[PDB]
């Protein structure tokens, strides 16, 4: 018999992004080819199968620095980190291959699906 | 607010 | 020129609630008349003007235990904590006064608004 | 996915 507030989830995510932009309560640095990205472990886990696996590990859950595979492109990661905190994906002809490869590595199934579809349309 |  | 995934914010919140239910990466205990509630500081801040003020304070941001005012009802808090992580509010004739008072103290404006409206309809 |  609950009532539901339609905009609640979007409002929560908007506030989580405001905390990220002001570097409030960020608890991890993600290192991608020397580029560094500060974030909230919980948001990373909520969006990515890879971060979910990492931060549920009894040893890795305590790390303040996570280094990604050297093949990962920093721009592709930045676009995906922006998507995690906003639901918006900056998908362009020039970045789609790097975004899809990063989303496959991060295990972000819905992003991989839209990249596959946009690539299929161009062929 | 809505009835979910 | 971004694309947007409609269900992303809801999916994020659903995963944050799964982490709460399994007590994963919870970093604070909220004490309400001896009842204890584990939660994520970031989610509390994203939903409540009171928690936002508390955890942006340079001293309180580091506390692992927060004690609420003794007038706060544990059931009213539990219903609001459930709303924070799900967008669903269990509003009933028997709890509406305690829920509204707790939402006013927590500074959750949209909850206060729906309580005022439901109370006005019954008069 | 939509055009926001
Ligand atoms: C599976 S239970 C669960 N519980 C809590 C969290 Cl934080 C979580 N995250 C997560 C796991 C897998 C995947 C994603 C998020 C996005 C994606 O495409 N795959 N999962
Ligand atoms: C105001 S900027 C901002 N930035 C980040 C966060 Cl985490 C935040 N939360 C917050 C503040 C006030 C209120 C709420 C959340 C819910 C409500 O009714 N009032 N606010
Ligand atoms: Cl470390
Ligand atoms: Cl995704
Ligand atoms: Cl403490
Ligand atoms: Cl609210």
């Amino acid at each position: 018999s609950c009532i539901q507030f339609t905009r609640h989830a979007s409002d929560v995510l908007l506030n989580l992004n405001r905390l990220r932009s002001r570097d409030i309560l960020t608890d991890v640095v993600i290192v991608v080819s020397r580029e560094q990205f500060r974030a909230h472990k919980t948001v990373l886990m909520a969006c990515s199968g890879l971060f979910y696996s990492i931060f549920t590990d009894q040893l890795k859950c305590n790390l303040s620095v996570i280094n990604l595979d050297p093949e990962i492109n920093p721009e592709g990661f930045c676009i995906l980190l922006d998507f995690m905190y906003t639901s918006r994906l900056n998908l362009r002809e020039g970045n789609i291959m790097a975004v899809m490869a990063t989303a496959m590595y991060l295990q972000m199934e819905h992003v991989v699906d839209t990249c596959r579809k946009f690539i299929k349309a161009s062929e | 607010w809505v009835i979910p």
